[PDB]
């Protein structure tokens, strides 16, 4: 059916890599044959992407890029940019930003406190990367999310990398629960394809204070939390040869040499004596 | 428009996560009907291990060794389903088919320690050409779980001299990997890889045709694992490194100043 | 041996 | 006035000399040697330490040790007499009164350059000091700002690409495979024809055989038929005892264990797969600067031969529309001292020094902030 | 032995006399656990001098000169030698080994040959290595009480399987290559 041709459809769009969307979907639609099919079925698919990878966009006339969230989908189209308080209309094909408008409680001072201690965390700690700070509240409780994106796409150095992560505190007076989530995806295609992606949950918990020293607690936590999940990253990498990817296949035999064709016989000999 | 759809096809298959290939590659084929034969034959899949019963070992399912909807087991020269009038090597190669699959156990057994694997002949006109398969799969704890695919095509055009012959390989691999800790999550790691290379080794007594494509293979799947070792130890790493620096790293005046007046002297020097 | 030590 | 003392100290030799000059005043082999026997005879002198040359030319009553290994200093408290000897025996100059570069291999822990700078300025006194990358000095000897240079000392190896001067730190390799692996390996394939040399001062005598006999062949299976066919590559030597040994096949199965580290017992992949990963492992808009620029360095790539060799394995390895060209200058042993008597001498490196003001405020550490 | 042994007052020098110099050897000789410590118990009382009588009928006496002889396999330096003793080289060796492998290596030390035949050299081949080795490995000598002919029983074991029955070097095969097959075949 062209309804479980078009579920086909919406599988492969949501998992393309990240840069590597429109290559994906001009693909699908000539595989699909069907734009109209196409234009009616996956338009819920093109924004199930977008928000899963937190896609920057450029509002025209304003000083950073806004992040495409669920926290800040109004439907419609329309997402919210929480730092100006607009939304705007996004096109979920082409990734504009239009229609800017006016998007106006107790949050704000909170929604401030902790966004330019975020931007100062993006600025120390990210070469291209973007936050947002958004908020809302929970059966009242006051619930306060920051974002994190950076993302480099080189088509001309053949590969495509995204860091993702999203972090969650609610005010739970003199303390807090603090849970994080950290999401990478990156893809190397020259002569080869070669994919790493990988989730880590994060949790822990927090002391209350003012809200300006609050803060200070939450970004302390994010940093370190960062830093030991990259610092890990790099470790396996300089330890999966001899431990992880050794597993799979050994680059060099117990001996130590390459095997010696003319002797094969004799490997079978040590087995034969644990049947012997 | 035909070779446009079938083009646009296989740019999928680069695209998309390489742990579910066998389930893609087959909604591919369930989207579209009219390049069934095609996608099987052209792009690469994943193994399928199947169940020798006669003597109790096990072996891989590829399309040289298919007739109609059966496949032969290198082991005892008979297909499962059984059928009486199927493809047999003749009883030249079955020499030989015996001995590069005792070998390729052998190989199987030094570098994998496990796994299965398997060897198909087929002849030409003026040689034979082969194909060696082998899969590893995890053993069972969490840190190994993810599976390694090697397929190899040989070739030999045999000079008629009978000194020396032509060797002519096309490996490719597929690798996919899962590992977890407390301090890095889950990392979801995989890819594939292709290759040639050729060859012109003598041929006598002491190199055989068995030994011959032993140093084949063993030396291509070498190059092909220290190099995919060094696309994650390679650009899959410092790509994740250089998305943040954990230091502030300060300006670079003299640093430059001095790469400055080295250029200034090597003008004249050089 | 030759060199190094008798044998 | 002062001039700038230039110290190498690498693996197996060390080579110091004056900022300003086109050679190293002294070269001599960075080795410790102590007395395996007791004295007997009184009234002529016994030292308990023979250290550089003296240690070398003794070496038949001493156990030798190397205070490097592995480009890793491991005995610290005979690093000291090293640099002592350097300083006081073969330049005969106080350090108190002279700024020193130093030099080390990449990716070495950073505890061995904070005792280095800590031992530089508490035990010997120099006014202030600098630590460079070993590798990044022997492209300035050539004149290149950009280019991929292999130095390959006697106990390390390194392939740094290195363009516009700044040295790309992601696509330094390392790489443990050097001389002394090499003379280990000679030893034991001497072992196949008879010739065992077991004892620390033969490793000089088989290290000697290996730096004047071997070379590395262009085809090594079409150079072990050729040598299994006929006898037209056999060489004899002369031991230091008046014996005549003779060397056939070993003379390039020592030297190829480069090129494949599979005959030495390493995992790892050759000097040509290492130059060519170090060239894949930066940009594609610089690969090219790269392949034309190859330099080669260190002692170990004086091999005869090793210059077409690089060329022909890298050349099929990389595309073919890349120009390879290896640069191998004619002075590779000294190209990474020479390089260092070029920087000290610029006008403005002079305010690059640590100087022991600045030590003394920042403690050791500081050299982990000012040495790139 | 034959050196030491002057210090006594005995002289043996000729070939004749080698074999009665390797009887008291295999007879009163004997590793020592604390070399050091058995020193000083031989320099505090001696009652470890024991008698030997030769083929003319002598009677000798060597008492420290028991495990200064065996002493020579730890500690090459005794005969001019720069080496390492035997438990340093079976550590050198292990640690050349891979490191996956090792944790079985140190279970399945085995001693064999005739030399190893020493009184107390388990004990003193277990306390060097495992004071070699971390405290986290598992150290055993394991030595068979049979260990002077291991060498050809297992070569018997090897011989005797008919997957080796098509791994002896045949007649007709060596006419095809001269001697050199050796080096093929053999491992
Ligand atoms: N042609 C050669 N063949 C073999 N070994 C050589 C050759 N040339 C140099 N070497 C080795 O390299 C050493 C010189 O290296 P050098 O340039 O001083 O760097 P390092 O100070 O790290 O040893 C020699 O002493 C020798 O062991
Ligand atoms: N208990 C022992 N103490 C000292 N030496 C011994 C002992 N047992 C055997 N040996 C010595 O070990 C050697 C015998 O070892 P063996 O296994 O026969 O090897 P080989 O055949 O090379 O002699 C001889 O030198 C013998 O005297
Ligand atoms: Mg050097």
């Amino acid at each position: 059916s062209d309804e479980e041709k078009v579920r086909i459809a919406a599988k492969f769009i949501t998992h393309a890599p990240p840069g590597e969307f429109n290559e994906v979907f001009n693909d699908v639609r000539l595989l699909l044959n069907n734009d109209n099919l196409l234009r009616e079925g996956a338009a819920h698919a093109f924004a199930q992407y977008n928000m899963d990878q937190f896609t920057p966009v450029k509002i025209e006339g304003y000083d950073d890029q806004v992040l495409i969230t669920e926290h800040g989908d109004l439907g419609n189209s329309r997402f919210l940019d929480p730092r100006n308080q607009i939304s705007f209309k996004f096109d979920h094909l082409r990734k504009e930003a239009s229609d800017p408008q006016p998007e106006d409680g107790g949050l704000k001072s909170w929604r401030e406190s902790c966004d330019s201690a975020l931007r100062a965390y993006v600025k120390d700690h990210y070469s291209n990367g973007f936050c947002t700070v958004y908020a809302k509240t929970i059966d009242g409780q006051q619930t306060i999310i920051a974002c994190i994106e950076s993302h480099q796409f080189q088509p001309k150095n053949f590969w495509n990398g995204r860091w993702r992560s999203e972090w969650k505190f609610t005010i739970t007076p003199p303390s807090a629960q603090v849970v994080g989530v950290l999401k990478i995806q990156v893809h190397y295609y020259e002569d080869g394809n070669v994919q790493l992606v990988s989730h880590k949950d994060v949790q822990d918990s927090v002391t209350v204070s003012n809200e300006v020293q609050t803060t200070k607690e939450f970004i302390k936590i994010i940093e370190s939390a960062e830093n030991e999940y990259q610092t890990a990253i790099s470790e396996n990498y300089q330890t999966m040869s001899d431990t992880t990817f050794k597993a799979l296949r050994r680059q060099l035999p117990v001996t130590r040499t390459k095997i010696d064709w003319n002797k094969i016989l004799s490997y079978k000999i040590g087995k034969e004596m644990q049947n012997a | 428009m035909s070779d446009q759809q079938l083009d646009c096809a296989l740019d999928l298959m680069r695209r998309l996560p390489p742990q579910q290939i066998e389930k893609n590659l087959s909604d591919l084929i369930d989207l579209v009907p009219s390049l069934c034969e095609d996608l099987l034959s052209s792009v690469d899949q994943p193994l399928k291990i199947a169940r020798d019963k006669v003597v109790g070992k096990d072996y891989l399912l590829c399309d040289y060794n298919r007739d109609g909807d059966s496949y032969r087991s290198p082991w005892s020269n008979k297909y499962d389903p059984p059928l009486e009038d199927g493809a047999m090597p003749s009883a030249r190669l079955r020499k030989l088919e015996v001995e590069a699959n005792n070998a390729f156990d052998q190989y199987r057994d030094l570098y994998f320690e496990g796994g299965v694997s398997s060897v198909y002949l087929w002849d030409l006109d003026h040689g034979f050409a082969g194909v060696i398969l082998i899969k590893k799969a995890g053993d069972g704890s969490k840190k190994i779980k993810g599976c390694w695919d090697s397929i190899h095509v040989v070739e030999v055009q045999e000079k008629s001299s009978g000194r020396t012959a032509h060797y002519k390989l096309t490996s490719t691999v597929m690798l996919w990997l899962q590992t977890n800790k407390s301090g890095s999550g889950t990392m979801n790691l995989g890819g594939s890889l292709t290759r040639q290379m050729e060859k012109d080794e003598t041929v006598s007594d002491c190199s055989p045709h068995i030994a011959n494509i032993g140093r084949l293979v063993e030396d291509m799947e070498n190059k092909i694992r220290s190099t995919l070792n060094e696309i994650y130890f390679g650009k899959t790493k410092d790509i994740v490194n250089g998305l943040r620096s954990v230091q502030t790293f300060a300006d670079k005046s003299k640093q430059e100043a001095l790469k400055n007046d080295l250029v200034e002297a090597l003008k004249r020097k050089q | 041996w030759x060199a190094x030590c008798p044998a | 006035d002062i001039a700038a003392l230039v110290v190498d100290n690498g693996s197996g030799m060390c080579k110091a000399g004056f900022a300003g000059d086109d050679a190293p005043r002294a070269v001599f082999p960075s080795i410790v040697g102590r007395p395996r026997h007791q004295g007997v005879m009184v009234g002529m002198g016994q030292k308990d330490s023979y250290v550089g040359d003296e240690a070398q030319s003794k070496r038949g009553i001493l156990t030798l040790k190397y205070p490097i290994e592995h480009g890793i200093v491991t005995n610290w408290d005979d690093m000291e007499k090293i640099w002592h000897h350097t300083f006081y025996n073969e330049l005969r100059v106080a350090p108190e009164e002279h700024p020193v570069l130093l030099t080390e291999a990449p990716l070495n822990p950073k505890a061995n350059r904070e005792k280095m700078t800590q031992i530089m300025f508490e035990t010997f006194n120099t006014p202030a000091m600098y630590v460079a990358i070993q590798a990044v000095l022997s492209l300035y000897a050539s004149g290149r700002t950009t280019g991929i240079v292999m130095d390959s000392g006697d106990g390390v190896t390194h392939t740094v690409p290195i363009y516009e001067g700044y040295a790309l730190p992601h696509a330094i390799l390392r790489l443990d495979l050097a001389g002394r692996d090499l003379t280990d390996y000679l030893m034991k394939i001497l072992t196949e024809r008879g010739y065992s040399f077991t004892t620390t001062a033969e490793r000089e005598i088989v290290r000697d055989i290996k730096e004047k006999l071997c070379y590395v062949a262009l085809d090594f299976e079409q150079e072990m038929a050729t040598a299994a066919s006929s006898s037209s590559l056999e060489k004899s030597y002369e031991l230091p005892d008046g014996q005549v040994i003779t060397i056939g096949n070993e003379r390039f199965r020592c030297p190829e264990a480069l090129f494949q580290p599979s005959f030495l017992g390493m995992e790892s992949c050759g000097i040509h797969e290492t130059t060519f990963n170090s060239i894949m492992k930066c940009d594609v808009d610089i690969r090219k600067d790269l392949y034309a620029n190859t330099v080669l360095s260190g002692g170990t790539t004086m091999y005869p031969g090793i210059a077409d060799r690089m060329q022909k394995e890298i050349t099929a390895l990389a595309p073919s529309t890349m120009k390879i060209k290896i640069i191998a200058p004619p002075e590779r042993k000294y190209s990474v001292w020479i390089g260092g008597s070029i920087l000290a001498s610029l006008s403005t490196f002079q305010q690059m020094w640590i100087s022991k003001q600045e030590y003394d405020e920042s403690g050791p550490s500081i050299v982990h902030r000012k040495c790139f």
